[PDB]
This record gives C-alpha cells, structure tokens and sequence, in this order.
C-alpha cells in the first residue's frame, strides 16, 4: 500500500551515476556511506525507528553492497567494475589469493544478470527486498518489515508480467538469486573477518564498523 | 555502538 | 514440460509417513538414505548423468534435510521432530550447547511455515527447487538443471494461485524462504564440521561421506 | 569417492 518501482528505481539512479583486496576494501567502505543515502530513499524506510534502521542495514549491508557491483560489471569482460572507478580482472583476483569467491561472484552472479538482462528497476527491487529482511535479530516490530518486503516484492511482479509479458517465470528467475547472494554474502565476511585478523590490508572506519559485534 | 550509523541516519 | 505437483506430492508421502546432538546425527544419516529414494521419484531427477545425480545431492541434502523435520515440527510446540521419532525441545538443544542455531530454525523456519500453512505439496516443490541447483560446482551440463527448476517453480505457482487465489503472494512468500534456509543450511554444516573435528559426537558412514572433499 | 552414495542410486 504505497510501494512504487518509480521511487525506487531513483533512489538506484541517485546513488549511482595495488593489492586488489585492499582496492576493495577501499570501495566498500566508500559504499557503506551511499548505501544509507539509498535507503534514505526507499519509500516507508525513514519511518521506521532509528534502530530498526541500523539492524537493517547491519543485517544486510553485504549482500546489498555485493548485488550492486555486480550488476554494475554485468558490461565487463571478465571482472568487476568497483566503485572507486577501478576495474579487477579474474586474474588480478586469482593471484591475491581470493580466486574462488570472485569466481562464484562472476558466475553466479555478474552472468546470470547478464544472461536475463536483469533492468536497474529489477536491481532496486531485489535490493528493497534484501534490506527489509524480517528475520533480522533485534527487530523491534518484524511484522511491520515483513509488509514492507510483501508490497516490495508484489511491485515487482506487476513491473514485470507488464514489462516482460513473454517472460512468465521472470518474477521467480529474479527472486532465485537470493539464495546465491546470501550464500556470497557470508563467505565474503568470513574473508573480512580473517583479513581482519590478519593484520594486513587497511579497513577503514566505517567498514570496521560493520564488523562490530552483535 | 555503531557511532557512524546512527549519526549518519539522522542527518 | 511434464513436471506434475502430483508426482512431486506422491515422492514426499512416499518417502514419510542422550545428547541431544547426537540423536540429531543419527537421525541425519537415517534421512540421508530415504532422501536418495525421495530424488529418484522426483520427475527426471534419474534421467540426468549419475554423477549430476551426485552433485545434486551432495549440494543439497542439508537444506534438502532441514526443510523436511522443519515442516514436520509444524504442530510441536518448542522443539523439532526427528525422524527417529525423537522430540528435541528448545531447552535440551540449549543445555547441549546449540540454542543458536536451534532457535533460528524455529523462528526463520518451522513458525513461518505454520503462520502460513505450508502444504505438503507446496513443501515438496520447495524442495525439488533446492535439488535442481543449477549453481552446483561439477555439473556436466547446468543449463539442463535450470530447466528443471522452471518447470518446478512453474507448476508450483500454478499450484498455488489456483489453490489460494486469495493470496497473490504465497509463490513469493514461499520462495523467501529459500535465503534463510541456505543460511541456515551453511551454518548447520559448520556445527557439523566442528563435531568431527572435536572427536565427540558418533557420525556414522553416510553423514561422514558427506563430510568429504570437496 | 562417494561411493555409499553412488550404490545407492545405481540400485
Ligand atoms: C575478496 C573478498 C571480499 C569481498 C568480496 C569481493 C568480490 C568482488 C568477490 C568484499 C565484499 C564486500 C562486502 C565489499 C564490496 C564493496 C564494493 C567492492 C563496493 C563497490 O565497489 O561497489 C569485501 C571483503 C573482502
Ligand atoms: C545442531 C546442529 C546440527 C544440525 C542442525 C540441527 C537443527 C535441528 C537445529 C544438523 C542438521 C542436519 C543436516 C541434520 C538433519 C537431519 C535430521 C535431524 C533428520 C530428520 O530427523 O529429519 C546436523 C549437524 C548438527
């Protein structure tokens, strides 16, 4: 009951116009400020109370910032195309040692929105529907956040079906990358976590931040 | 906890 | 093209009718094998290479086994049903030191489940959904994988709209199901990868083979 | 490798 795909496509259209490890570190702390202009901007999200906004965004920050970069390499040969402007090719990713996952990055995801031409309004929506996670811990009122997620992802159903009529199983083929970008989502924490640990590669605060507990 | 967050959010 | 509810239905009635954690374990590699049976009744499961076959499997059966004692722990009260016919309740599972991870599957799982009355049929699908995964590493040929699971999330959403024309978003609801189960499902293995190494805790033949690399 | 796995869906 107020959840139109044209707010959310512009809040997608108004954020986003040496050891490739640590170019990515860079990136995503840089990101982890526009992402929460972007959810400034997502309808019925600033009204909720000030800590279901932060669990939100805490619960979620990862797969939210994962699925944007890789829609926004969907162009790209054979690597992502970061934030900071910097490209980092397979290559470059498979000799700092993190191979596999930009691997599972590329083909389960980068490819399967390439192969489906997934639009930026189809984007808006899967993110939408990531940041309203009702099974989040600490959620003061999960009912309410389990609404907005149904109005969501019921808007995106009706984009498409009107947008791709040919395309019956569009609506689902969308939704079926949820699973891959949880998946992606917590093997690159781990990655995080142990980087972390390490010592090596600079974090900045804001991305230290997230890697607070709960 | 979460000093950027928060601060961030209510801007 | 030809991929039956009713077929599916028929796999899931065919198939069923002191440390906590340890009881957990048994009752696992017992379903390990009745999961096999339950595969080969599922439409073209068997028509596929025998290796897909196991890769399919040996990618699956955690979530695969966690939906199944979730959706049959529906009527209990605090606490899931094994298969052994062996109730584990919330506070046995925290005594044994796994309250965390037991309590996301009451919560992320078995009560939503029952707040929407899941049917078997609808539990079936989910679950054909989960073995056709076209991400699985190995597969000989994932494009075929992908077919099959259109057409088994096509034969649900037309289970459902027809079965429950009142909610137009019971396909998706269902289907949002599937991140938290994967989540849950990488965690579970994680407990289960850390009992082995401990060396407590009995793990017999089919659980352990599991276990193996990759 | 896996071979209770392979038995059983070969029967
Ligand atoms: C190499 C593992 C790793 C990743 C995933 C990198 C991915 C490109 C495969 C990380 C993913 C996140 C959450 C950051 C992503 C933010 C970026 C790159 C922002 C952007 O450029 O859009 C950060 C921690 C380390
Ligand atoms: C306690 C963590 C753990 C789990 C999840 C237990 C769950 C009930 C919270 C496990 C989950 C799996 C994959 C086994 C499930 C099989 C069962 C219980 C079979 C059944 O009874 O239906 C096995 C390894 C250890």
């Amino acid at each position: 009951e107020d959840m139109p795909v044209e707010r959310i496509l512009e809040a997608e259209l108004a954020v986003e116009p040496n050891d490739p490890v640590t170019n990515i570190c860079q990136a995503a702390d840089k990101q982890l400020f526009t992402l929460v202009e972007w959810a400034k901007r997502i309808p019925h999200f600033s009204e909720l109370p000030l800590d279901d906004q932060v669990i939100l965004l805490r619960a979620g920050w990862n797969e939210l910032l994962i699925a944007s970069f890789s829609h926004r390499s969907i162009a790209v040969k054979d690597g992502i195309l970061l934030a900071t402007g910097l490209h980092v090719h397979r290559n470059s990713a498979h000799s700092a040692g993190v191979g596999a996952i930009f691997d599972r990055v590329l083909t389960e995801l980068v490819s399967k929105m390439r192969d489906m031409q997934m639009d930026k309004t189809e984007l808006g929506c899967l993110r939408a529907i990531v940041l309203f996670n009702p099974d989040s811990k600490g959620l003061s009122n999960p009912a309410e956040v389990e609404a907005l997620r149904e109005k969501v992802y019921a808007s995106l159903e009706a984009y498409c079906k009107h947008k791709y009529p040919e395309q019956p199983g569009r609506f689902a083929k969308l939704l079926l990358r949820l699973p891959a970008l949880r998946s992606i989502g917590l093997k690159c924490l781990e990655h995080l976590f142990f980087f972390k640990l390490i010592g090596d590669t600079p974090i900045d605060t804001f991305l230290m931040e997230m890697l607070e507990a709960p | 906890k979460h000093k950027i967050l928060h601060r961030l959010l209510q801007d």
